[PDB]
């Protein structure tokens, strides 16, 4: 079923919701910490992961949508409006 | 290995294009992803409790027509067909 | 009369289909007329359709379903493909006869894939070429699956895939492959089943 | 729809043909039908698609590296080449080669003189090309002429598709050699359709064609024609050709 | 006889932008086919010539784009035309001394040097002094040394340096920078290297109550 | 939207303008509208034949005009419910344009799907300079595909050599396939030929498909690899 | 012909612009041997060699793509007269009654050019410009492709009154006469309006309207056939469709321009 | 699992709605209010993914 809608004042998404890529720093620190809590603390089996971490936090510990602007641009063009 | 999700498996006989191998696809899949939908009356099968458990949740409330996807006609026979069989002593 | 001309025009001369243009199920045969324009054209979004394609369409190819609609916009795709994969099979060599001496919808023999017949040569600076081989990408482990060409094919080994197989695993399909095309038919669907072998 | 062009002095050339070379029926065989034979191939192969709006020259340019679209590209390199050809034996639109080409000759042919060419071109043209093809003296972007034999419609433009070579009998290793080296340059290249440069034009044209001698020399006798031929050029073409 | 509007842009929002950009683009498309291998006038110099205040910066940077598109034009290949065109809109070598000597002076907080670099053996005076004498702190001499040790020509050069004001550190930093604007001279293709060891940057930072 | 009234009447109000006073000199348009008059109607306009298929519409028939019984038996004796609603509303509706072509290029299409693979250019030349012999499939200015199997179906039809559509587009599929089966063995054999010359070609499509591929099987690798790392913490 | 070229020594090659003029000397002479191109569309030459009104069939509108019309479902009723049939989902636009308007409207145009009135030529979509620019130059008139500023004509003391005005006599030979302030100052009206896009210029047309200028307009499936002095039944959407139009109304105005010469050399 | 069994068949919004009496009428006009907000929501949707169809074509 189509559920069209009456003219609108704006087409707005309120908050619209973005790619949050995640800190690469947080993905090896939680793997290391992992890798600890299984083999053990100061373990070699991921001295890798270590090396990693410390290669990676080095310098820095951490290492917009455009939806409401082209619906503004085009609600016009596409609501289907009847003509004046 | 990884992930089956992280992965699109193309079917055999089918033609395809660079693009398929690509997330992009696997996102557009998730994107894009019976008997009642016939001639078939749903008021036939009030004594068939199997059929029509079908067209309920897990504790018994009839589906909406926005899930069930049923013509008017058929969710009205339906919920008939599901609260009968309700009554009856099946269901 | 214009009526004559509309009949004849080369809008009309597209049959009408309403198939989705972004179909995720499985694709065995084109459902879309390719539209093509030339470089000049496009340089001025004229496609030969009612309005101006938009100008990020930079592709000489797409594939539409309606002139216009109520949105104001023509419903197309910048997508060419299925014309590759064709030309593909032409390469490879390999043919698939209706073709010789109240409507039948049925798809007729091959449905235009390859008029390609069967009995014939193909001489080298070799020689005769004795079998038919194409790159490949094995898929996923398992008759094996290939993407060979724009098609998968079904993969059949001498003796048993080697350690490379196992050691990739789901990365197989990022090393390419050489196949020997062994046949190509087409089924009712009209999907072609080519199995190969690997080399 | 690609159209025969219209030559100059059309009703002499179909009273009389080309005086020393060609009778009538010799040159409405090479030019009046197979021309005509040429661009209606060439319309019907290339109707209803982008080449259609372009020359033969573009076209051969354009479909040169496509594997799959030789026979146009045959078409559209024969139609050119026999159009380089006609066009310098053509009467008229005594030319005598400039002063420039004979230069030019005596700094590409190791200071040999314009006929000692000719009889190499002879030679040439009568071994390496068997059957169909097509004699060039061509200029490189080094400013060096030099005889180019294509078999059946290479084109002296373009030298992955030059066909200079018959692989169909046997090849000294020099001629492999040369065949390796064009594919590892043709290789080098990182343009996706993976085509290269060359600036190589051509300054004569002879049609070694069986459309062009047979009807007035016979099944031997091509040398006899080329000679014609190349003693017959019209040199205001020739010498337009090369660049100033 | 009839008055009419001049450009045929009349009736847009900024007629001069538009028919100067209507002779360019006329320009750029004659001579299109033309290979391709500048001080142009200011946003405000192009305004008075333009829109004025009708001027915006997209129609600003649409000019330079036209402008440095025909500039491009292969130089051999260009014509009066092209050139004729363009022109509306466009806007001390040091050496050695009598004794080959590169005199150069160098500031750092209320510090000044004058370094006259010699080619030598890596003698150094300061103020007429050694240079242990002259800088107790080591790592003054290590920054009187970094120029040279990064064109790694410390050995190569005698320096007489002669500085006043400020303290150690700042006489120590005016130095190393009028070394290496010295050195330059001796080799101006190793500027850049120099330019990136960051000797050639004279520290702006002073006392600022 | 009103039908507006002072867009089509300028040269009326600017000639009380000019008869008044109150503008001195006339404008260089207004002789030029004077001489060609604006339509100022803007009228709705019926219509009475349907311009594709020759359909006459208005026209209702009679009892009169069916004296013999329907399909069911029954005669005709008085007016239907439909035949009593005034049907003025089809006499403006803009007909719909019918061709049987489109039934006959919607076959086409659907038994052989790998035509649509064929790209096909609507920009057109000129459709005035159409000079086509139907006698023949081939057509010098054209290309080869389902429109000329059902220009060569429509031919023989109104030529009569066959009586029934399904006859002739047979007829006209078969000669597709004569002229389809000798395009593609000269492309083969000028590709093979063109081989035992010594032409060297660079990436053919089997590769260009290969490398496209790759480009895009890259970035697959990467994005599993971090997807995978990221699902483990 | 081609001055600050420094040539090669015959020793050395050719240099990468000497390359360039060689094969500018090829492309000229031999590049276009074996086969001349007929019937064949090319778009540049809509704009350079626009027919002329009289030479029009309905077969090179219906080519041009002018008979395709909007969506029926953005049907204004208004325009129920023009309309031929639907037909894939679309309204078919009559292109005998676009003929027939076309040639009226060019006769109105080619009337405005030759009695040395103003013309403008305003199409705000994107494509438009070199057509509007050719038509403008070659019917001595003016264009409008980047925005049509509203008061532009009713307001036109605030906008286009700093602009610069100029004096020419009956050949538009400039005459650079000084002009006074107060004839700078003044209002300078087009004598006609065309419009390619008249759904996106309710502005000017209405200023049209008020300031009594006389406006040419393609009308397409969804536009007010009222609000225009002279419609042209025609896709407003395509930009091969609007420049045959405009092309064929351009040349309408350069065959008034040639006549006003022409008796005014005699 | 179990939590989201609970939400799927509004056993939490039915106890919260069971805890006092509505007036029918009112109950009423929660539902139509409430439908015509679900409907909205997907209009809405339709427009927006119009939206993001148009942009990755160009419009
Ligand atoms: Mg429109």
């Amino acid at each position: 079923p189509v559920y069209r809608l009456p003219p609108l004042p704006r087409l707005k998404v309120k908050k619209p919701i973005i790619r949050q890529e995640a800190n690469k720093c947080l993905v090896l620190m939680s793997n290391l910490l992992q890798c600890w809590s299984s083999y053990g603390h100061m373990s070699p089996k991921c001295a890798g992961l270590v090396t990693e971490l410390k290669s990676c936090t080095s310098e820095s510990a951490l290492g917009k949508s455009n939806i409401n602007y082209h619906a503004a641009r085009l609600y016009d063009r596409i609501n289907g409006k009847p003509h004046d | 290995k990884i992930d089956q999700s992280l992965s699109k498996k193309l079917p055999k006989g089918t033609i395809y294009d660079p693009f398929d191998f690509s997330m992009g696809r696997i996102h557009l899949d998730r994107k894009y992803q019976d008997i009642m939908k016939s001639g078939a009356n749903p008021l036939e099968f009030y004594a068939r409790p199997r059929i029509l458990s079908r067209y309920v949740t897990s504790t018994g409330r009839i589906q909406h027509r926005d899930i069930t996807g049923l013509s008017a006609k058929n969710q009205r026979r339906l919920s008939k067909a599901i609260r009968r069989c309700q009554a009856i002593g099946l269901m | 009369t214009l009526a004559e001309l509309l009949g004849r025009s080369r809008i009309a001369q597209v049959a009408n289909n309403h198939k989705p243009l972004t179909y995720t199920g499985k694709k065995f045969h084109p459902t879309h007329q390719i539209i093509e324009t030339k470089p000049s054209t496009l340089y001025r979004q004229e496609w030969g359709l009612k309005s101006a394609i938009p100008s990020k369409i930079k592709s000489r190819y797409l594939v539409y379903n309606d002139l216009d609609t109520l949105e104001r916009i023509t419903t197309f795709e910048p997508r060419g493909g299925t014309q590759w994969n064709r030309l593909r099979f032409q390469e490879m060599g390999v043919p698939i006869n209706p073709f010789f001496k109240k409507f039948n919808t049925e798809i007729i023999g091959t449905g235009g894939l390859s008029y390609s017949l069967p009995g014939k040569l193909k001489n080298s600076p070799n020689g005769v070429i004795q079998r038919t081989v194409v790159p490949g990408r094995i898929l996923n482990v398992v008759k094996w699956l290939a993407a060979i060409g724009g098609f998968v094919a079904d993969v059949v080994f001498f003796q048993s895939p080697p350690s490379s197989f196992n050691s990739m695993g789901d990365f197989i399909r990022m090393k390419t492959f050489l196949f020997e095309i062994l046949e190509a038919s087409m089924e009712k669907n009209g999907s072609v089943s080519m199995h190969a072998r690997l080399l | 729809i690609h159209v025969v062009p219209k030559l100059p002095n059309s009703k002499a050339l179909l009273q009389n043909g080309v005086p020393n070379i060609l009778s009538s029926s010799g040159f409405k065989t090479v030019w009046f039908d197979y021309q005509r034979y040429l661009c209606d191939k060439l319309t019907l192969a290339t109707a209803g698609q982008s080449l259609e709006s372009y020359y033969p020259f573009h076209i051969l340019l354009k479909t040169a590296g496509n594997p799959l679209q030789s026979n146009i590209f045959n078409l559209a390199s024969s139609i050119h080449n026999n159009h380089l050809f006609v066009e310098n034996i053509l009467p008229s639109a005594k030319t005598e080669p400039s002063r420039l080409f004979l230069s030019k000759i005596k700094d590409s042919f190791n200071g040999s003189d314009w006929e000692v060419v000719k009889e190499e071109m002879i030679y040439r043209a009568e071994n390496e090309v068997l059957g169909q093809g097509w004699l060039f003296l061509v200029e490189n972007n080094e400013k060096k002429l030099f005889i180019l034999t294509s078999n059946n419609n290479g084109t002296p433009y373009y030298f992955p598709r030059n066909q200079s070579f018959d692989l169909n009998s046997a090849i000294s290793i020099d001629e492999f050699a040369t065949l390796k080296q064009m594919k590892e340059l043709i290789g080098k290249s990182t343009k996706l359709n993976g085509k290269v440069q060359d600036w190589t034009m051509p300054i004569i044209c002879v049609n070694l064609w069986d459309h062009a001698y047979l009807h007035d020399y016979g099944v031997g006798n091509r040398s006899k024609y080329v000679k014609n031929v190349l003693d017959n050029l019209n040199w205001s073409v020739v010498n337009n050709r090369i660049f100033s | 006889r009839r008055i009419v509007p001049k450009l045929a842009t009349f009736y847009s929002a900024n007629p001069n932008h538009e028919d100067r950009i209507n002779r360019l683009e006329r320009l750029l498309r004659k001579y299109i086919k033309l290979p391709s291998q500048a001080p142009w006038i200011s946003f405000d110099e192009y305004a008075l010539i333009g829109g004025g205040t009708k001027l915006k910066p997209t129609q600003y940077t649409q000019l330079l784009y036209m402008l440095n598109k025909l500039h491009n034009i292969d130089p051999q290949l260009t014509n009066d035309e092209i050139t004729s065109e363009l022109s509306q809109y466009y806007k001390k070598i040091k050496t050695l001394d009598e004794f080959g000597r590169s005199i150069a002076v160098g500031k750092r907080k209320s510090s000044t040097a004058k370094v006259f670099v010699v080619r030598g053996t890596g003698e150094i005076l300061v103020n007429g002094r050694q240079l242990n004498d002259y800088f107790l702190k080591m790592k003054d001499r290590e920054s009187i040394m970094y120029p040279l040790q990064v064109i790694e020509s410390v050995g190569k050069y005698n320096i007489f340096a002669t500085t006043s004001g400020g303290g150690p550190t700042g006489q120590a930093e005016s130095i190393m920078h009028a070394i290496a604007k010295a050195l330059v001279v001796f080799n101006p293709l190793l500027k850049s290297r120099l330019h990136k060891a960051g000797v050639l940057t004279r520290d702006y930072r002073h006392v600022e109550r | 939207m009103k039908i507006q009234t002072n867009a089509v009447n300028v040269l009326q109000r600017t000639s009380a303008y000019l008869k008044s006073g109150l503008l001195k000199e006339t404008p260089a348009w207004y002789n030029v509208v004077a001489s060609i008059p604006p339509s100022t109607k803007f009228t709705r306009e019926p219509r009475f034949k349907n311009p594709s298929n020759g359909h006459i519409i208005g026209k209702l028939v009679d009892v009169t005009e069916q004296p013999h019984a329907n399909n069911k038996g029954l005669y005709k004796t008085r007016p239907n419910s439909s035949d009593k609603r005034v049907g003025v509303k089809r006499l403006y509706r803009p007909p719909k344009l019918t061709y049987v072509e489109d039934r006959l290029r919607s076959l086409f299409y659907k038994q052989h799907p790998w035509e649509l693979s064929r790209p096909k250019i609507l920009v057109e030349n000129e459709i005035g300079d159409e000079n086509y012999d139907w006698s023949h499939m081939l057509q010098i200015g054209r290309p080869l595909d389902g429109e000329s199997v059902i220009q060569r179906t429509m031919y023989l039809i109104k030529t009569k050599q066959y009586g029934d559509m399904v006859e002739a587009y047979d007829h006209a599929r078969y000669e597709f396939y004569a002229l389809r089966m000798q395009e593609e063995t000269e492309q083969q054999v000028a590709l093979e030929e063109a081989e035992m010359f010594g032409s060297l070609f660079g990436v053919s499509a089997i590769e260009h498909g290969i490398q496209k591929e790759q480009e895009v099987l890259d970035v697959w690798e990467k994005k599993v690899v971090e997807e995978t790392e990221l699902m483990a913490a | 012909p081609y001055p600050n070229l420094i040539p090669s020594a015959n020793d050395k090659p050719y240099s990468s612009q000497e390359l360039f003029l060689r094969q500018l000397n090829h492309s000229m002479r031999t590049a276009k041997l074996g086969a001349t191109i007929s019937k064949v569309y090319y778009p540049h030459k809509d704009i350079f060699y626009p027919p002329l009104p009289e030479n029009i069939t309905v077969e090179s509108l219906m080519s041009a793509g002018v008979h395709l019309g909007q969506s029926t479902s953005l049907w204004r009723s208004s325009t129920q007269s023009y309309i031929y049939g639907e037909y894939k989902g679309i309204h078919i636009i009559d292109l005998n009654q676009t003929l027939s308007y076309l040639k009226r409207a060019a006769k109105v145009v080619e009337g405005v050019s030759e009695s040395g009135g103003i013309i403008l030529f305003l199409g705000t979509r994107q494509g438009q410009k070199r057509g509007l620019e050719e038509a403008a130059k070659k019917t001595h008139g003016y264009y409008v492709s980047t925005r049509w500023i509203p008061g532009t004509l009713t307001n036109s003391t605030e906008i286009s009154g700093i602009w610069e005005k100029q004096e020419i006599d009956s050949n538009d030979n400039p005459t650079e006469r000084a002009l006074s302030p107060n004839e700078t100052s003044k209002q300078v009206k087009p004598d006609l309006l065309v419009v390619l896009n008249p759904t996106e210029n309710r502005n000017a047309l209405l200023e049209a309207i008020k300031s009594r200028v006389p406006t040419i307009a393609i009308i397409d499936t969804d536009s007010e056939p009222s609000l225009v002095t002279y419609p042209i039944p025609g896709n407003d959407d395509s930009l091969r469709s609007v420049n045959f139009l405009l092309g064929v109304l351009a040349r309408a105005g350069q065959r008034g321009l040639q006549n006003r010469l022409a008796r005014n050399n005699e | 699992r179990l939590n989201r069994i609970m939400f799927e068949n509004n056993i939490p919004g039915d106890k919260r709605s069971q805890r006092f009496y509505m007036k029918p009428g009112k109950v009423a006009e929660l539902k139509r209010s409430q439908r015509h907000r679900k409907e909205f929501m997907m209009g809405f949707k339709r427009l927006i993914e119009i939206v993001k169809d148009a942009k990755r074509k160009g419009y």
